[PDB]
């Protein structure tokens, strides 16, 4: 039903940055929180509610920041200062109102 | 009234489960009425686990849970809850993630014997500090005290009324008990590290578990003092409180030299004496609360609601706690139902 388009990945050095973007496909009363996870488990990154109430994993705190542009029901990933140990599969994900999840296929990204 | 044993004295010498989980309210859902959400995590380990309450696909701000505790078989097991008022529209689930999940699985909500156990836990946390602490106490199926090697007051800290009345002789006695226990198992987990030459970059779980029954003339019945390493026995005293159990050839080492140093005698003494004599005076203090019995509200689908203690016999799901003392069951195939409170 629902679609996340996902791009912005790729390879970076040590102390660059990337910038994630997601995309939500179908009607815009279809999503509420947006956000990204990353590679056998898989951990919080950071997400946030239409409403802009964000959440950031502790291991990203103060380096990386999402936003929001609620016009078109897509989420930004700003990854600033990034170093080897970020390196994994992000995956964008999101929650519906009646609090169905939804994945994406997940983005490599990769630090020098 | 903890264990009070030399620094010495307890020192050691020498398979992870996903969690079960459960989304319900404490009372009967009804519009416009508050109540309050519950999820409950159990049978999962390591200990470390994310839970989140959601609302109509968003994260619930305030959200508090219960103190880290262990079932008999080194399972952890926690009650995630936050007060909440449902209306018409608003859809309630619980996100768990954990070390045994490929990604976060949610769940929505689908609108006279007595004993005093204490357990602790310690779990490594190379390079972020020390290791993290809980301890608990438990006077049946009702916690009383609880440490948190993370909280603010460094104290060991009241959980139930009736444990309040005591002074500060009592809670400075316990909260330097309680650092004891605390200073020992940070020990044992750099010991046990080094007798299994595993890397000093990973996380380790130390496991106590001690305490007496009494039966309902008051009197002992049995005694309990085990010991775990990342959710497996390692040592354990016999019921017999005089011998040990020990797992492999390193726990088998330390059995030895506690064999010699008697601690067993020790240990003994407190389970026999002072275990069952503070349980006393605990099951007076509270009878309001500890000596009560809660018949169950009973209403293929068989329910039991608002029960206490926790003992029940009726697919059967886990027993789950309310958040208020009292406990919920139900069974999934006539229905039957057998409880001490209802004659």
């Amino acid at each position: 039903e629902v679609k996340l388009v996902e791009s912005g990945g790729g390879l970076v050095q040590p102390g660059g940055s990337l910038r994630l973007s997601c995309a939500a496909s179908g009607s815009i009363f279809s999503i509420n929180t947006m956000g990204w996870y990353r590679q056998k488990q898989r951990d919080l990154v950071a997400d946030i509610s239409s409403g802009g109430s964000t959440k950031y994993g502790d291991s990203v705190k103060g380096r990386f920041t999402i936003s929001r542009d609620n016009t078109k029901n897509t989420v930004y990933l700003q990854m600033n200062s990034l170093k080897p140990e970020d390196t994994a599969v992000y995956y964008c994900y999101g929650l519906s109102y009646s609090n169905d999840d939804y994945w994406g296929q997940g983005t490599q990204v990769t630090v020098s | 009234y903890m264990l009070d044993l030399q620094p010495e004295t307890t020192d050691l010498y020498c398979i992870q489960r996903t969690p079960k989980i459960q989304v319900y309210s404490r009372h009967p859902a009804e519009n416009g009425k508050s109540n309050f959400l519950n999820c409950y995590v159990s049978g999962f380990h390591p200990s470390d686990i994310e839970v989140d309450l959601l609302k109509n696909g968003e994260r619930i701000e305030k959200v508090e849970h219960s103190d880290l505790s262990f079932s008999k078989d080194w399972s952890f097991y926690l009650l995630y809850y936050t007060e909440f008022t449902p209306t018409e529209k608003d859809e309630y689930a619980c996100r768990v993630n954990h070390v045994t999940l490929s990604q976060p699985k949610i769940v929505k909500w689908d609108r006279g014997s007595h004993s005093m156990r204490y357990f602790f836990t310690s779990v490594s946390r190379p390079g972020r500090g020390e290791p993290r602490f809980i301890a608990v106490g438990y006077v049946d199926d009702t916690q009383f005290v609880r440490f948190d090697s993370d909280a603010a007051s460094q104290r060991m800290e009241p959980r139930a009324p009736w444990i309040e009345q005591e002074g500060p002789e009592y809670w400075d006695g316990e909260t330097r008990k309680v650092k004891a226990h605390s200073q020992t198992l940070r020990v044992d987990l750099g010991t046990l590290r080094g007798c299994y030459n595993q890397s000093e970059a990973g996380s380790h779980t130390v496991q106590r578990m001690y305490g007496c029954d009494v039966g309902s003339d008051w009197r002992f019945l049995r005694g309990y003092h085990q010991y775990a390493y990342d959710g497996k026995d390692y040592i354990a005293l016999k019921e017999d409180l005089r011998s040990w159990t020990a797992a492999d050839m390193a726990a088998q080492t330390t059995k030895h030299k506690w064999e010699a140093a008697h601690v067993a005698e020790q240990l003994r003494a407190y389970l026999e004496g002072t275990c069952v004599e503070w349980l006393r005076r605990y099951l007076e203090n509270g009878k309001e609360t500890l000596q009560r019995t809660d018949a169950p509200k009973t209403h293929l689908r068989c329910w039991a609601l608002s029960f206490y203690p926790a003992e029940i016999t009726l697919e059967l799901v886990e027993t789950r706690p309310a958040g208020d003392g009292t406990f919920q069951k139900w069974a999934a195939v006539t229905c039957h139902v057998q409880h001490e409170g209802l004659p």
